[PDB]
C-alpha cells in the first residue's frame, strides 16, 4: 500500500463480432429509398 | 403459450382472427407486480436467416 489510429473501415470489422455493420444499414437505407422513389414515380404515373 | 418474450404481434387484419388475437393477448402486462422476465442473451447469440 506504499508501493513497489483513425479506421474508418474498424467500424465495419465489427459486423462479426458483436454485429455493428454500419455500412450494411447504409445498404438498407439506400435500397429502401430507392424502391420509395420508384414507388412514388410509378404510382403518380 | 410457454414463456415467450419474443412472441410477435400480429398486425393489420390478421388481428381479427381468434387464434391472432390469443397471441396478441399473451402480451398486455396485467400491472399485477409483473414479473415476465425480459431476455439478457438476444444481442449476442445471432441470427440472420432469412
Amino acid at each position: 500500500n506504499r508501493g513497489g489510429q483513425a479506421d474508418p473501415t474498424k467500424s465495419l470489422q465489427a459486423a462479426g463480432s458483436s454485429s455493428s455493420g454500419v455500412a450494411k444499414g447504409a445498404l438498407t437505407i439506400l435500397g429502401g429509398q430507392i424502391c420509395m422513389l420508384g414507388l412514388q414515380k410509378q404510382l403518380q404515373a | 403459450l410457454s414463456d415467450n418474450p419474443q412472441r410477435q404481434s400480429v398486425s393489420g387484419p390478421l388481428s381479427s382472427t381468434v387464434y391472432g388475437f390469443v397471441n396478441n393477448s399473451m402480451m398486455v402486462q396485467l400491472p399485477g407486480q409483473p414479473g415476465i422476465k425480459p431476455l439478457t442473451f438476444a444481442n449476442l447469440i445471432n441470427f440472420k436467416v432469412d
